[PDB]
């Protein structure tokens, strides 16, 4: 009966690890199903999930719920209304976001895979080799596939703190990373963006047993990023090596501002960096995005008139839905997690 | 009001980015919400100044805020409003004393300084009431501080000098002299 | 200050538009859309004919039935936005329909109106009925001859009779292009400043041989009465009218005759009233008394009728509000208009 899918959320909305994110994801399903013209709302709230504006959208959702309380029920609005005021997020336990983002990257890749001319990356080489020649890349005359484009683009770690330092200093934000200097180690795991190794994955979303790092959040750095931006899934820092993409790119912007397609070609790169870095576990959308979105690093784009779409796809639906499903189950099986941690306590 | 203006477009995110001034300088209670909702005219719009000089405009919201009182489903509630609560009570009382209670419904509180809260309830209690009834909803103009005014009066009375719980009395019985002297 | 209402008569070739209560149609423009074979993906109406040379022109309403609504949205967009200078959302809308419209066309007109144009309310009306109201009768028969179709609708007590509406696709467009053949848009215009219908044709032709005070003035309009002229298996507009009247029961025919109004653009030919008289009364029972009423404002009679309708105290209830569409879907027209 359907009233077991409704109770299920009445019961999934009562877990002690529910946060701001999971609410938006479960509610929509709840609205999408309690109802069955309201197409825009699941896109308006969606756009906001990719931007981490869970704050306003929770409320708009709970404004639609009341306005359309007619086609919904007293119970859904009651419950939904009780849970919202009491909401916070923890990077460590914000894991639905992580699935979304892990799945989003693979989505931004086909896109880039559908973006044919990969010559854009090849030309970028001539700019790296002039930034750190001592560490010059000397590879395929042509980067033909994104896997080739990706590995090299991930090779900017060769550009040391030395050629990037002029840039890292002026940021006010970078001095505020909160990655502790305690080398906690490596832990083996089943999915990369969802670094949590004990996360309930779907067997479909399972990758090989790769060894992921454990990173700690130094809560005491005054101004920790995690403190200022808690929605961002796991962040102990801000993307340092992004400062390096910029060197290779500052030299490129100025050499190919002459070309008229640079607007496209710069987003092809920035988007790829954003995707591969989220898939491979190195960072989070926002860790990378907040750096390039800096007063000093945006000037370069302004001078040559480039408008960046920092990897923002407006068809993020499949990813949304897939996550709505995550929480659904995660929440039920972790609420009985204590039904049998209470029935058992009735044997002793 | 803050919700309904943010929705209009004017936002008040912070402790006070002023809506109380709007609540008591602009808002009013209708006799009929529907008539006033239909009134195309932009004539029921009053505008005001933010601190810096940014003037914003409120209309429609002028008469919905005071109505939450008569139709609290707006705010998500199921208690029925001021109009009928007054009757529900006048009807859990004796048939014999209700002639008096109906002709003496006196509004008090700063939440009744809304212009129009007298006649709406006149309409709404004259309808529900029996038809042979005589009614007079009384809204004294000094209602904002009436509870206090009613106290000066009592204390200005030569006869209210016997009704005071003295300490002498308190030390003996305790705090339960109040149930015996103050009813 | 109440919002004026908009009355839009979407004619087969020309469109006539305006506000509520106006004596004469404010906006009249060709109801056509063309695009190049000002970079417009839409050139609607008159500017398209400026570029008759460059454009691929399309006629949206063919025989009263709306074939292209992508362009028809454009005519409405143009009408409100560029020729009526009103914001659609601020004004109530009345639209005119042909007799025998299929259902969907009724439903689609609603969709376009409540979504794309954000109209406050909408109502759909039959052209023929509307035409009768201008002349002041709620019972009768109106023959409307457009640039597209000629429709004969019998109405009783305000209600059209669906069983007896008879449609004929003969119209101004048809009547020209025949004038070409006989006179061998220069032509459509000549067809109007010169032609007339003749009481006794074979008599009128005899005058034609006798003198040269010019045979085409009465011949073009006789295409209507005799459609063999254009290869048609149909009848004369006269028999059609008698026929229609002959599918209504006896209790109502007495007044369908005495109330035959002629409406429409192709019915403005001088002398149309006395011809039909001759033809309807002849064929009819002798006992009947018939009156053909061709008001002198017949080209804009549907609009005129619409203007009044929408200026009325009592049409202000039958407005389909947004609430209803949203609660019903596009089927509400059926439940509000009949």
């Amino acid at each position: 009966s359907y009233q077991k899918i409704e109770l299920s959320i009445s019961l999934s909305l009562d877990s002690p690890k529910l946060d701001e994110s999971d609410f938006i994801l479960l509610s929509v399903k709840y609205l999408e199903k309690s109802l069955g013209e309201f197409s825009g709302f699941f896109e308006d709230i969606e756009k906001l999930y990719f931007k981490q504006n869970y704050k306003e959208a929770i409320e708009k959702i709970l404004d639609f719920c009341k306005k359309n309380e007619s086609l919904l029920s007293e119970q859904v609005v009651q419950r939904l209304a009780e849970v919202a005021p009491r909401l916070k997020s923890n990077p460590k336990d914000n894991e639905s976001r992580r699935l979304y983002e892990t799945l989003y990257a693979d989505h931004l890749e086909s896109v880039i895979k559908q973006e044919s001319d990969l010559s854009v990356f090849n030309e970028l080489r001539d700019s790296y080799n002039a930034v750190k020649p001592e560490y010059a890349v000397t590879h395929e005359t042509e980067i033909k596939t994104l896997d080739e484009a990706k590995q090299f683009i991930l090779s900017f770690v060769m550009l040391n703190d030395n050629v990037e330092l002029p840039l890292k200093a002026q940021s006010e934000r970078y001095p505020k990373k909160d990655r502790s200097r305690e080398e906690l180690g490596n832990t083996p795991s089943a999915n990369p963006g969802i670094m949590k190794p004990n996360s309930p994955n779907f067997t479909d979303n399972l990758v090989p047993v790769r060894d992921v790092p454990k990173i700690a959040i130094n809560e005491k750095v005054a101004g920790g990023y995690s403190k200022t931006k808690p929605t961002t899934p796991f962040v102990a820092s801000l993307s340092g090596t992004t400062y390096s993409l910029m060197v290779v790119l500052t030299d490129y912007i100025e050499k190919h501002k002459t070309d008229k397609d640079i607007e496209k070609k710069v987003n092809q790169i920035i988007n790829l960096w954003i995707s591969s870095y989220i898939k491979e576990g190195y960072h989070s959308y926002s860790e990378v995005v907040d750096v390039l979105t800096e007063p000093f690093l945006q000037s370069i784009f302004d001078k040559a008139n480039i408008k960046l779409n920092y990897g923002v796809l407006d068809d993020t639906h499949a990813e949304f839905r897939k996550a709505q499903d995550y929480v659904f189950g995660l929440t039920i099986q972790s609420a009985m997690h204590h039904e049998l941690q209470e029935r058992f306590k009735n044997k002793e | 009001l803050m919700k309904i203006l943010t929705e209009r477009g004017y936002s008040f995110t912070t402790t006070a980015e002023i809506v109380r001034d709007i609540k008591e300088k602009l808002c009013y209670v209708a006799l009929d919400f529907e008539q006033e909702m239909a009134t195309s005219s932009s004539s029921l719009e009053k505008s005001y100044e933010l601190p810096d000089g940014q003037v914003i405009t409120i209309g429609n919201e002028r008469f919905r805020c005071p109505e939450a009182l008569f139709q609290p489903s707006f705010l998500g509630m199921e208690s029925c409003g001021i109009h009928e609560t007054t009757f529900n009570s006048i009807m859990k009382c004796d048939v014999d004393i209700r002639k008096d209670l109906y002709a003496n419904t006196v509004l008090s509180g700063g939440t009744t300084m809304y212009p129009g809260i007298a006649d709406r309830m006149q309409k709404e209690i004259t309808a529900l009431a029996p038809s042979t009834m005589k009614i007079k909803i009384i809204a004294p103009p000094e209602r904002k501080y009436s509870v206090w005014i009613g106290g000066s009066i009592l204390a200005s009375l030569s006869t209210f000098q016997q009704m005071w719980i003295s300490k002498q009395e308190y030390d003996e019985s305790g705090p339960s002299i109040v149930h015996r002297k103050c009813f | 200050e109440e919002i004026a209402a908009l009355v839009i008569d979407n004619g087969s070739g020309m469109c006539k538009a305006g506000f509520a209560g106006d004596d004469a149609p404010r906006a009249v423009f060709p109801s056509i859309v063309g695009r190049p074979r000002g970079q417009k993906d839409s050139y609607v109406g008159d500017e398209a004919q400026s570029k008759r040379g460059i454009l691929t022109l399309k006629y949206p309403i063919e025989h009263g039935i709306v074939t292209n609504w992508d362009d028809m949205e454009k005519i409405w967009h143009h009408t409100f936005y560029n020729e009526l200078r009103v914001a659609p959302e601020e004004h109530p809308v009345l639209l005119t329909e042909a007799p025998l419209n299929p259902k969907a066309n009724r439903e689609k007109m609603t969709q376009i109106m409540f979504e794309t144009f954000n109209t406050p309310a909408m109502y759909v009306a039959i052209q023929a009925v509307l035409s009768l109201y201008a002349s002041g009768r709620t019972t009768g028969i109106v023959m409307d001859s457009g640039d597209g179709v000629t429709h004969t609708v019998p109405i009783y007590e305000g209600y059209a009779l669906p069983h007896a509406i008879l449609r004929l696709d003969l119209a101004g467009r048809d009547l020209t292009d025949y004038l070409m053949k006989i006179l061998t848009e220069i032509v459509r215009d000549i067809k109007e400043k010169l032609c007339y219908v003749a009481l006794d044709f074979e008599q009128e032709m005899a005058t034609a041989a006798s003198s040269s005070s010019l045979n085409e003035r009465f011949r073009c309009p006789e295409a209507l009465f005799q459609p063999s002229f254009l290869g048609m298996e149909s009848c004369g507009i006269h028999e059609t009218t008698f026929n229609s009247i002959m599918k209504c029961d006896v209790d109502i025919r007495k007044d369908l005759y005495a109330n035959t109004v002629l409406s429409g653009g192709t019915t403005m030919y001088p002398g149309i009233a006395d011809r039909m008289q001759k033809e309807i009364t002849a064929l009819a029972p002798s006992t009947m008394k018939i009156k053909i009423i061709a008001p002198p404002e017949r080209k804009y009679s549907v609009w005129i009728g619409g203007s009044i309708l929408a200026s009325l105290s009592t049409f202000q209830q039958m407005w389909i509000s947004k609430q209803e569409y949203d609660e019903s879907g596009p089927s509400i027209v059926h439940r509000k208009c009949f």
